[PDB]
């Protein structure tokens, strides 16, 4: 997280670690749905130009951190991964659109006062919220700067962003299926995911329920806290069918 | 920096 | 899940974090 704060203790009991077994290392940021799934981007475990395509062997799930490097006893709970599951369509090759993935964890994770599941949310929850200016929160233990690591979780609040702005500012073709957030140039703040944060929740408090959903998935950008350029996120919501479908199937 | 030694149970 | 999305720590409390205000105020 670039230009982001400390977060608080138990800030984001959702929040989540990929974690590679060797060499132990930061892979991607993910988010805790239930007792028995984690919800992360897909290009974390699956990106052909990198050379990525990691197998349910290949990590661990790390939940219930603040501190980034330090294994932090009787808090924290690590967990294997029995099935990895991508989404059938995610577009790799060009915009990574649908850039989502759901891990089964082998055995469960009790909650405590550090792990708490985030709501997924609901048509209305996602009409009403989804607005541009309304802002979002971004967090994550990834660089602190394009080009250096934090000592604890970061977090950071964006605004959401008019769709048009979006298109504009990349030479990619973005789908329905994401959205950007961001500060513009002009409005004299910044922040933005960076490395090692992709794969994390943004998420949104609802002034209704006083619940907090996850709105979206850091998924891609142009480098760190560019001016006139934007993170994109991948739009839970929209593709909360096959979540569910998944869930429930398996 | 580096990460820290994580217990053996979790890495098997 | 029955809780979900709400903080142990915070809502379970009536406790606010140190930055949810932003989040609420940006919604008109
Ligand atoms: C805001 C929002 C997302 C991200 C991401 C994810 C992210 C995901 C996919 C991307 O690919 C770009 C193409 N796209 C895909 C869809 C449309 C255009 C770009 C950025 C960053 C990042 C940068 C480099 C990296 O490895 C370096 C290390 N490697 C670089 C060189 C050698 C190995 C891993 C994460 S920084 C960042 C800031
Ligand atoms: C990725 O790994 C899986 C499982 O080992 C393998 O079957 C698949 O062929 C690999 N490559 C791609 C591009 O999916
Ligand atoms: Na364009
Ligand atoms: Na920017």
């Amino acid at each position: 997280i670039v230009e982001g704060s400390d977060a608080e203790i138990g800030m984001s009991p959702w929040q989540v670690m990929l974690f590679r077994k060797s060499p132990q290392e930061l892979l991607c940021g993910a988010s805790l749905i239930s007792d028995r799934w984690v919800l992360t981007a897909a290009h974390c475990l699956l990106y052909p130009p990198w050379d990525k395509n990691f197998t349910e062997n290949d990590l661990l799930v790390r939940i219930g951190k603040h501190s980034r490097t330090r294994y932090e006893r009787n808090i924290e709970k690590i967990s294997m991964l029995e099935k990895i599951y991508i989404h059938p369509r995610y577009n790799w090759r060009e915009n990574l659109d649908r850039d989502i993935a759901l891990m089964k964890l082998k055995k469960p994770v009790a909650f405590s006062d550090y792990i708490h599941p985030v709501c997924l949310p609901d048509r209305e929850t996602a009409a009403s919220l989804l607005q541009a200016g309304y802002k979002g929160r971004v967090t994550g233990w990834g660089n602190l700067k394009e080009t250096g690591q934090p000592s604890v979780l970061q977090v950071v609040n964006l605004p959401i962003v008019e769709r048009p702005v979006c298109k504009d500012s990349t030479r990619i073709r973005i789908t329905d299926n994401m959205f950007c957030a961001g500060y513009k140039p002009d409005e004299g703040k910044r922040g933005d995911a960076c490395e090692g944060d992709s794969g994390g929740p943004f998420v949104m408090k609802s002034p209704f329920n006083n619940r907090w959903y996850q709105m979206g998935i850091v998924s891609w950008g142009e480098g760190c806290d560019r001016d006139g350029k934007y993170g994109f996120y991948t739009h839970v919501f929209r593709l909360k069918k096959w979540i569910q479908k998944v869930i429930d199937q398996f | 920096g580096d990460f820290e030694e994580i217990p053996e149970e979790y890495l098997q | 899940e029955a809780d979900c999305g709400l903080r142990p720590l915070f809502e379970k409390k009536s406790l606010e974090d140190k930055t949810e205000r932003e989040l609420l105020e940006s919604y008109i």
